[PDB]
């Protein structure tokens, strides 16, 4: 009996996308809070730029 | 007696976000949040219609009102909305099971809302959208593109 | 009281995965409890009773603990047994029968830990099975007592049989005799599938009896249950046992509510996982124990999806099992459970997504196999379960980029469109489009499936084309469109409508033109339609002030938005909420000849159930307001130790009566229309010599069954009216069977 | 093999390479019945794999050399003793991985776990583990490689998040960039990951922490060379090819880079440009690509025409040297189609 891996492949792609998103917010200056989950954005860098 | 472990409800706990434009102290805002029936929904694609939000959030109960977030200047959808239920139980169910799932292939975030007021559906960023949109430096096709502060 | 919280945390911590072995942690906890016993004795007893009641999944972990304590303190063991008996009495008095079965199981296990003498347990079970000899009591009572006796056997059966063989044989003979004469009317109503192959959906007591018989044949030997107390066999052999006081089951009172009967959900067998551990058979006690423990784990952590998934994956067993298959089957058993799932439906979708995320290697493939198996067994699936399947599958696809192997279902293309498989495919595609746009759904499926894709959700206007010049009211329709575009108020709309020619206090053409124009001009979004309805509330109330007016308003609204079922649903809901129509009008419209072609579609029944839910919520809110007012009046009277308050209470009471009357009338109308249409179909089929069983008949009868199942608690109040007026003996047996099954559900 | 001596380890590694090559030649397939010799040697092949992963040599040698004129230049040694050592170790580990990839993946995962939990945490150990991870690029199938690399990158990002201090974050980020730059097939498969990596490199190019800018430029040129064809075409979800986006913001990307890093960046962009098959679009890209150097070139030429004495001004000479170095790097990266730029200044 064959194995249906369509959702497994989709989940692997989603995991890759999540890792890419995590890499996007990678930094080397300070820690960024993850309290907003998928809405997280670099607000410290934004504050630095605004000044 | 009851068991503390079985009482865990971490998914419906107050988040760290407090509306800075709320006309009241932190205690009053927390009191309103604890008994609120409204949820702020964020991280929506700019092409997410109110019908899709209705379909997704009616799985948790009967929806009273949906207020789509809009550009302050352009008056166009800017990736967030408010969903008000008739009962707190439906809002709790949405926070438990709709939070962190996919709408238009995007992980949407739900938060407790102290209550909708006129003008709260407009982004508070300088460009008229959400503050995160102007403060983000990545590229997002579903949210316009690069951040308004970067703009390529 | 930080000491009490620390003790509770210590007691609840045991059993969770830790560096130390289970035996070492259990011994240490027992020693600590003994050390602190003299002070916090009552707190410890209460905590142990609470965990026995609320954590069935860790049953053997805690009984053993008690045994260890019983080894160090005979008095503590006796007091704990007394407290447990008292708690069981309270639970039975409060109609909490699930907690009662958990406590009974705990006592049965305690027998194994040498805390309770076997003869006392045998006497208690003799009383339990003697409850089946009573007279003029409902079958649900006897069923629950037999179930409480049998479901504890997996744990204490070997001890009871090796100690008291003759008594156990007598009890088994009594149980078998009772089961042989049980009524099985409720089975067809509660069966997810009516096909005997490949897995019969068996009654829960019959399945339990078969499993217990198999266990008896295998020398009362089972190879799944975890039994930590064996590691302390030396310690527990020197412990002195206690005797349970003679237990008298509470008599059957009028205000006694018993659990409803169940049917076991079965879809998997060992051949579905040939490579992994051999799956326990359907008639094996291991399957029963695994399913019970998984259900209990879901029950304990339903609020927290991540914790629930972690507990499910880390479920410990004595021997390796195909855990993923068991978890999937348990989740789908809960989702498809009739009458209703234990928890909200979306919780199961989210939990399955979490499980797939936690075990990406294997769980998604098992889920795809289960989905294919469910699809292949849709011919006999129950319509309620088919709807739950459609909703879960569409929501799941929405979370996985709408990716599916549609080609595997190509057979659905060659079948009659009304068949369960093409109908399921169409409904799934419609629900997927509801979560996306039309073009995406058109793209994801193969071109050969294009015929099954949803139609474009575009409005239909009667006064848009040039050829409509001859249609009545065309000029008035144009004037109304101009007035709406110019922000005309209610008076202007009334003046414009006054020119509509009346064919004969109810003008069908006037309502038609007004509704068509207003809906067409607000067809941009749901919010625009709601604003339009709110702004012209006065016009709607004035025009559709009669029953015929409401029916025509609904007819015209359907005609405008025929291609957008979601719009129809939201509009009907809003109209009911703002009082444009009433639940009776919607119920009559559902069965009207205009919706005959869309009768079997999901959105019709979604609208009907939403209306019923709104009526129920209104009644509940009114009753709650009356109760609050009465409590406030009583408190004020007590504090003082009024005429306006009494008048307000009287007005609220008559409002409650009116709401109850409206709810009863709604249910009566629904049942009347169901009976009428079913009788018409049956008479036509008999006259033409056609088979009664057709897709339409299946859908209609199962929708009547769903109406009975969803609101059985409310419909119980109308038993006399339903029996005397609607569901009489003269009715055709096909229709009367549904009512008989509903009655047997709790009789 | 555990002795900390280069020559003794070289002898031992010569034997290990011979053994791995012989076993691979016997049967290159992974874990049919196991080959006889492989069956004999199975009990210790995992020990050899652990030795290879635990003592991986530095992949490249970088030397700071003063030129004839006094220019300080970073140069990569081509074929030295240490590079040969790394090549032999990489070949041995690749043979062993081809024998079975599950064991190599398990060893790497265990090393990464021990790095994360702090038991075996150190910059040297992390560098060695990342060199070992990079060395086996292409030794496993695309799907297994994708899964393993996703797991490794997730764990490394978590480690970077958990670790505190600028130095530790810089080390972990450099290791992540090195690993991703060693797996061009992974970046080619996923466009979002490639774009995120490139944007992260551009962000690092503004980082003044020592060594970060050089690492970013090296990784950028490596990715540009290996994935050149993915910067000129239009990618799904994009409006214009990434080359146009880079060229538009080239001024803001290199504002903090040093002249040598600027030359490296220009060479990488030229590698990207040279992949454009269309002649007209390629010419337009080349014209838009040399605009910033050409502005300074034209200004200097006009100043010289007005007064040749400006050519005796040292600053003008430094600017001319920088412009010509940029042109040389661009010519090397682009090739024949660079003629137009040359024709413009010849
Ligand atoms: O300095 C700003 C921002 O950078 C900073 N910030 C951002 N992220 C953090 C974290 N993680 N920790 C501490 N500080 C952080 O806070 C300042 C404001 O940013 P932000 O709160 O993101 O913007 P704001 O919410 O004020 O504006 P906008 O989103 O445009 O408001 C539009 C509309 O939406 C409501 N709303 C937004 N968000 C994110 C909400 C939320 O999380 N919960 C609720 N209930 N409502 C939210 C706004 O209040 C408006 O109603």
């Amino acid at each position: 009996k064959k194995i249906n891996n369509i959702w497994g492949a989709v989940l692997q792609e989603q995991n890759q996308d999540a890792v890419a998103t995590e890499l996007g917010i990678l930094g080397m200056e300070g820690t960024i809070d993850r309290s907003r989950q998928s809405e997280t954005y670099n607000y410290l860098l934004a504050k630095k730029l605004r000044k | 007696g009851l068991l503390k472990a079985l009482r865990s409800d971490s998914y419906v706990e107050l988040s760290q976000y407090r509306d800075q434009h709320f006309r009241g102290d932190n205690e009053e805002q927390e009191k309103l949040l604890k008994k609120s029936c409204t949820l702020y929904v964020g991280n929506l694609s700019f092409y997410t219609t109110e019908e899709q939000i209705y379909e997704l959030f009616s799985k948790s109960g009967d929806i009273k009102k949906i207020i789509m977030g809009l550009d302050k200047m352009k008056k166009t959808a800017c990736g967030f909305c408010f969903v008000e239920y008739y009962s707190r139980a439906d809002a709790e169910n949405a926070m438990r099971y709709i939070n962190g799932t996919r709408l238009d292939d995007r992980i949407i975030r739900t938060d407790w809302d102290a209550g909708f007021k006129e003008g709260r559906q407009y982004g508070r960023g300088r460009s008229g959208g959400q503050v995160r949109d102007e403060y983000r430096q990545d590229y997002d096709a579903g949210r316009g593109g690069y951040g308004k502060l970067a703009q390529n | 009281n930080e000491t009490e919280d620390h003790l509770e945390s210590l007691i609840c911590k045991v059993g969770e995965k830790s560096a130390c072995s289970l035996e070492s942690n259990l011994e240490g906890l027992a020693g600590v409890l003994e050390a602190d016993l003299p002070n916090y004795k009552s707190k410890i007893l209460r905590l142990l009773c609470t965990v026995a009641r609320l954590l069935p999944e860790k049953l053997t972990i805690y009984t053993t603990l008690v045994g260890l304590l019983n080894a160090r303190n005979y008095n503590f063991g006796g007091e704990f047994v007394e407290a447990m008996i008292r708690q069981l009495k309270e639970s039975l008095k409060a109609n909490n029968y699930n907690e009662a079965v958990y406590l009974v199981r705990f006592l049965s296990d305690l027998v194994n830990c040498h805390v309770i003498a076997a003869p006392s347990m045998v006497a208690m079970f003799e009383n339990f099975v003697s409850v089946t000899q009573e007279e003029d009591v409902p079958q649900v009572r006897r069923d629950w007592y037999v179930y409480a006796f049998l479901s504890s056997l997996p744990w204490v059966g070997k001890e009871l049989y090796e100690k008291k063989d003759a008594e156990m044989d007598r009890i088994f003979a009594n149980t078998e005799s009772y089961l042989k004469r049980r009524q099985k009317t409720h089975v067809p109503m509660l069966q997810v599938w009516t096909a005997d192959k490949p897995h019969p959906q068996e009654e829960y007591l019959d399945c339990l009896w078969a499993q217990i018989q198999k266990l008896k044949k295998d020398r009362w030997q089972e190879r799944h249950i975890l039994r930590p107390y064996l590691a302390f066999d030396s310690i527990l052999c020197e412990a002195l046992q206690h005797n349970l006081p003679p237990f008298t089951p509470p008599p059957h009172t009028e205000d006694s509510v018993y659990p409803m009967p169940r049917v076991i959900f079965r879809m998997f067998d060992y051949t579905d996982d040939p490579e992994g551990p051999v799956m326990p058979g359907s008639h094996s006690v291991e399957r029963f124990v695994i399913e019970e423990n998984l259900h209990c784990i879901i029950k304990s952590h339903w609020k927290e999806r991540k914790t629930c998934a972690a507990q499910l994956v880390s479920y410990p067993g004595k021997n390796k099992i195909p855990l993923n298959y068991h978890i999937v089957e348990v989740i789908f058993a809960e989702l498809f459970q009739l009458p209703a799932p234990p928890h909200i439906d979306v919780m199961y979708t989210t939990l399955l997504i979490e499980l797939c995320k936690l075990q990406p290697g294997s769980l998604p493939q098992v889920l795809a196999q289960a989905t294919e198996m469910l699809y292949m067994r849709l011919d006999t699936m129950n319509t309620t379960c088919v709807d739950r399947f459609i909703n879960w599958f569409s929501h799941h696809l929405s979370n996985f980029q709408f990716r599916w192997s549609w080609e595997d279902w190509s057979d659905c293309l060659s079948q009659d469109p009304e068949s369960p498989k093409p109908k399921f495919v169409r409904e799934v595609l419609e629900k997927c489009m509801r979560l996306s746009y039309h073009q995406r759904i058109l793209d994801i499926v193969p071109p050969t499936f294009s015929a099954l894709c949803p139609a474009n959700p575009t409005c239909i206007y009667k006064y848009g084309d040039e050829s409509s010049n001859s249609l009545p009211g065309h000029s008035v329709a144009l004037c109304l469109a101009v007035a709406f575009k110019s922000k005309a108020t209610n008076d202007e709309i009334f003046s414009i409508l006054k020119d509509v020619p009346n064919p004969n206090s109810f003008n069908p053409l006037k309502i038609e033109v007004f509704v068509q124009t207003l809906l067409h001009l607000a067809a941009k979004s749901f919010s625009h339609s709601f604003s339009a309805l709110a702004k012209f509330h006065e016009v709607f109330k004035t025009l559709a002030e009669s029953d015929e007016g409401k029916l025509h308003v609904l007819r015209v609204m359907f005609e405008v938005w025929r291609n957008h079922p979601q719009m129809i649903a939201v509009l009907v809901d809003k109209m009911i909420r703002t009082q444009i129509v009433d639940c009776a009008a919607v119920a009559n419209w559902i069965f009207s000849s205009e919706l005959s072609r869309d009768f079997t579609r999901l959105f019709v029944w979604e609208i009907l159930h939403s209306t019923i839910r709104k009526m129920n919520k209104h009644v509940l809110k009114i009753q709650k307001e009356l109760e609050e007012a009465k409590e406030k009046l009583a408190r004020q009277h007590k504090r003082r130790s009024d005429g306006v308050l009494e008048e307000q209470i009287e007005r609220l009471q008559e409002k409650v009566e009116s709401a109850q009357s409206e709810q009863k009338n709604l249910f009566l109308v629904i049942f009347q229309r169901f009976i009428m249409i079913l009788t018409e179909h049956l008479v036509r089929c008999e006259t033409d010599g056609t088979s009664v069983l057709t897709p339409w008949y299946k859908n209609c009868i199962e929708r009547l069954q769903q109406i009975f199942l969803q609101h059985h608690q409310i419909i119980q109040q109308y038993m006399v009216t339903l029996e005397n007026l609607l569901f009489t003996a003269e009715l055709d047996p096909h229709i009367l069977a549904v009512f008989q099954q509903f009655c047997a559900l709790q009789a | 093999s555990e002795v900390e001596e280069t020559e003794i380890f070289k002898i031992c590694l010569e034997y290990w390479n011979h053994l791995a090559a012989e076993l691979y030649r016997e049967s290159p397939f992974s874990t049919f019945d196991v080959p006889p010799r492989r069956q004999l040697y199975l009990p210790m092949l995992f020990k050899v794999r652990l030795l290879m992963v635990s003592r991986m040599a530095k992949p490249e040698e970088v030397l700071v050399v003063e030129n004839d004129q006094g220019e300080v230049v970073r140069e990569f040694m081509k074929d030295t003793d240490s590079i040969n050592l790394y090549k032999n170790m990489r070949e041995t580990l690749v043979y062993l991985t081809h024998l079975d990839y599950v064991d190599t993946e398990r060893i790497m995962t265990e090393k990464l776990h021990n790095q994360v939990n702090g038991t075996e945490w150190s910059w040297k150990n992390l560098n060695t583990l990342c060199w070992a991870i990079g060395s086996i690029s292409g030794a496993m199938h695309e799907e297994d490689e994708k899964r393993f690399l996703v797991t490794v990158i997730k764990d490394l990002l978590g480690l970077c998040e958990q670790k505190r201090g600028k130095d530790n974050k810089a080390i972990i980020a450099s290791n992540i960039m090195y690993i991703v730059g060693q797996y061009p097939r992974f970046l080619r498969a996923h466009w979002k990951f490639l774009k995120t990596v490139v944007n992260k490199l551009f962000e690092f190019m503004h980082e003044t922490h020592d060594g970060v800018q050089d690492m970013a430029c090296d990784t950028f040129i490596k990715i540009a060379q290996k994935c050149r064809r993915h910067f000129v075409q239009v990618q799904v979800g994009e409006v214009m090819p990434f080359i146009d986006e880079i060229l538009n913001n080239i001024n803001t990307i290199i504002c903090d880079l040093q002249p040598q890093q600027v030359h490296t960046f220009y060479e990488a962009v030229g590698y990207m440009i040279g992949a454009q098959t269309d002649q007209t679009v390629q010419e337009h890209l080349i014209e838009k690509y040399m605009l910033l150097p050409n502005q300074v070139w034209d200004s200097i030429i006009q100043q010289a025409t007005k007064n040749v004495d400006i050519l005796k001004d040292p600053e003008t000479v430094k600017q001319l040297g920088s412009i010509l170095k940029t042109n040389v790097r661009a010519c090397k990266a682009v090739g024949h189609p660079f003629v137009i730029q040359l024709g413009r200044i010849y």
